[PDB]
């Protein structure tokens, strides 16, 4: 045969990638495809190191099986990596040597033309870094160096420390090309469940009710062997359930199961969706009045305008107004109406006790995460305390303010988007350092500030009414009333504890003292 | 078929510690938990065993084995909340009762 660009891989068993096929097919058979003869004419060196690298769990070993496996190579042979180091120097000799002197007797006795032998190995990481490591490295070195002039070498290694590993091992013609595999994948977590349920169907065991797509939407960063041990607890559960009661005949596993070994047995390495919108919108949005519907147009407007166009991959937005007015809330649902792929919040929530340092590497990192995906919009909640801010002296960051300045207005990489929203309470600050030149446009967020306003929210909310309304009403009409949304839930729940009939004094008393002037 | 056979390793924590470094002389700490991670998982399946490691402190407990495949379904034993602790105040002084060596007035 001359070529195998059978792609059945993804649909065979393994989801993976559907990209790597291309360069990794490509390279093997401008390597050898054509015949022996030619290629030492033109004296061209066959490709002869591999390097898959990444966190566990990912599917590297099932990845390197099968590109065994579809390569017309030889049986594989693999080793766990420090077993073969040995603590005594000469057993990493004798027993590198006999590794390499099991393909060296086949491709003596077959000649140049033999099959290539494929050699895995894990945990490279270890030895490359007292003296024996140099010594076990140089060793290793020496058969693909050329000296042994092995022809017939696929070495594919494994490795989770990028950084404690020789470069020499990488050089052009020791590893060469390198690949690392990511995150289980929403769709291939939905392959990779529906392979092992289809498996439980092959006796129907499974009961009807039991849904693929709803499970895999729950389930977030859960590697193949994280949902392999939520079916067995899932079935483990089902079999309690039922020594705990014919039935055997009547055994079904259900969805109750599912969500209660989800809850109880198996812990989850990355989830976090459903958390920021039900923290930061706890209440839901309200309204009270025709200022609200306009921050929401705005917003809309400018997702649709970063969403469709060119020359302007980059737009910023600041939303500003009086403290205790309800800003992150309006800014996460903004963010929540679109549907772009990537959403994040940075909030100083989770970075207590950080020097400016620390702060600058996560707002990067949270940047760099979010240059990938096509399409992204990212959110800034309290710009005025990621740059601790004191009105005496005063006194702030300023490696983080560069920092923010710097990143408003760098492009992302060609032909991709994005949209940042920002949150703060005291423009003028910002108007002083030269920072609100950077954003783009600004929204201004109001407070109540009419009886009629308030009547509406109030008899919105519920609560006071009928003869209590009535005497509100008349109290506040002909006044002046400057309250924020969020203090009203607290005066509001604060008078709501006296005696049910001493309630409405309570109330009044408390919104005369505050609200001061605007 | 056949029974199954239970292994009680008691601090366990003595043998199985870090292989990183160890800075002495001789692999026989990395030895030992090599050999025994080979002989609980490895190219034989063994189907009728059962290791129950009790320790102080997880902190120093080789990574390995915490991992799926070797030892899973890790419990926490905490300190008793209310009834537990009258069960076991009960338990330990059940024989003096039994006697009549506890006054009325406790
Ligand atoms: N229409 C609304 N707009 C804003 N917030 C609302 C609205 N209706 C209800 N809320 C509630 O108001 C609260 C908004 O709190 P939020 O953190 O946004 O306040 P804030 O004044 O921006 O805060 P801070 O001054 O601490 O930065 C949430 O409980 C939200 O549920
Ligand atoms: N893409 C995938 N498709 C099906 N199963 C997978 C996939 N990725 C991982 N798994 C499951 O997760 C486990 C991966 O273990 P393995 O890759 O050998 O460990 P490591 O990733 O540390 O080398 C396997 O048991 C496999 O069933
Ligand atoms: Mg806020």
């Amino acid at each position: 045969s001359i070529i195998n660009p059978d792609w059945n891989f993804e649909k065979m068993g393994i989801g993976g990638l559907d990209k790597e096929f291309s360069d990794i097919f490509r390279r093997a058979f401008a390597s050898r495809v054509f015949p022996p003869e030619i290629v030492e004419q033109m004296g061209c060196k066959h490709v002869k190191g591999i390097l898959l690298y990444g966190p566990p769990g990912c599917g590297k070993t099932l990845l390197a099986r099968q590109i065994g496996k579809m390569l017309n190579a030889r049986e594989p042979k693999v080793v766990n990596g420090p077993e073969i180091l040995n603590k005594y120097v000469g057993e990493s000799e004798a027993n590198i040597r006999k590794l390499f002197a099991d393909a060296e007797e086949e491709q003596r006795r077959l000649g140049a033309n033999s099959g290539l032998h494929i050699i895995i190995f894990d945990e490279i990481d270890a030895i490359c870094k007292t003296g024996v490591h140099d010594t076990v490295v140089n060793q290793l070195l020496s058969k693909i160096d050329g000296v042994e002039q092995l022809n017939n070498i696929l070495v594919i290694g494994m490795t989770n420390r990028p950084d404690l590993i020789d470069e020499a091992l990488l050089r052009p013609g020791r590893l060469e090309v390198k690949m690392e595999i990511g995150l289980p994948d929403e769709k291939g977590r939905l392959q990779i469940l529906h392979i092992h349920t289809a498996r439980m169907r092959g006796h129907q065991l499974l009961s009807a009710d039991v849904d693929i797509k709803e499970l895999a939407v729950e389930t977030k960063n859960f590697s193949g062997a994280e949902l392999e041990g939520l079916v067995r607890a899932a079935q483990s559960t089902a079999m309690n359930r039922h020594i705990k009661a014919e039935k055997a005949e009547s055994l079904q596993v259900t969805r109750g199961d599912f969500l209660a070994s989800l809850e109880n047995d198996i812990k989850p390495a990355f989830g976090t969706n459903q958390e920021d919108y039900a923290s930061y919108i706890m209440n839901g949005i309200i309204k009270w009045g025709d200022p609200v519907t306009r921050v929401l147009d705005d917003g809309e407007l400018l997702v649709q305008q970063t969403k469709n166009s060119d020359r302007t991959p980059l737009v910023s937005v600041l939303l500003e107004g009086p403290p205790h007015s309800g800003k992150t809330a309006l800014a996460a649902k903004i963010a929540e109406e679109s549907n772009f792929p990537f959403i994040k919040i940075c909030s100083p929530d989770k970075m207590i006790g950080f020097s400016e340092t620390a702060k600058c590497q996560a707002m990067k990192k949270i940047f760099d995460d979010a240059y990938k995906s096509q399409l992204s919009c990212v959110v800034v909640d309290d710009i005025e305390r990621l740059l601790d801010y004191v009105p005496i002296g005063p006194r702030f960051s300023n490696l983080v303010l560069q920092a923010l300045l710097v990143l408003l207005k760098k492009a992302p990489p060609q032909g991709r988007k994005l949209l940042i929203i920002g949150t703060t309470s005291r423009k003028d600050v910002l108007q002083e350092m030269e920072m609100l030149n950077a954003f783009s446009t600004t929204i201004h967020v109001p407070n109540i500030a009419t009886g009629e306003q308030l009547l509406e929210a109030l008899e919105l909310l519920g609560n006071f009414k009928d003869k209590e309304r009535t005497t509100i009403a008349q109290q506040v009409k002909g006044k002046k009333v400057w309250i924020g949304i969020k203090k009203l839930l607290m005066l509001i729940e604060m008078s709501l504890q006296m005696d049910p009939e001493y309630r409405v004094r309570k109330f009044l008393a408390l919104l005369r003292e505050e609200g001061a002037s605007p | 078929n056949s029974g199954l056979h239970i292994i009680i390793f008691d601090e366990i924590d003595a043998i199985c510690k870090q292989r990183g470094s160890m800075a002495g002389s001789t692999g026989v700490h990395d030895t030992v938990v090599n050999q025994l991670l080979s002989k609980i998982d490895g190219v034989e399946q063994l189907n009728n065993i059962l290791v129950i490691g009790m320790t102080n402190r997880p902190d120093l407990i080789d990574e390995a084995l915490l991992r799926p495949g070797r030892l899973e379904v890790k419990m926490e034993i905490g300190l008793p909340d209310e009834k537990g602790r009258l069960q076991i105040l009960h338990i330990h002084t059940a024989r003096m009762r039994g006697h009549q060596l506890l006054s009325a007035d406790v």
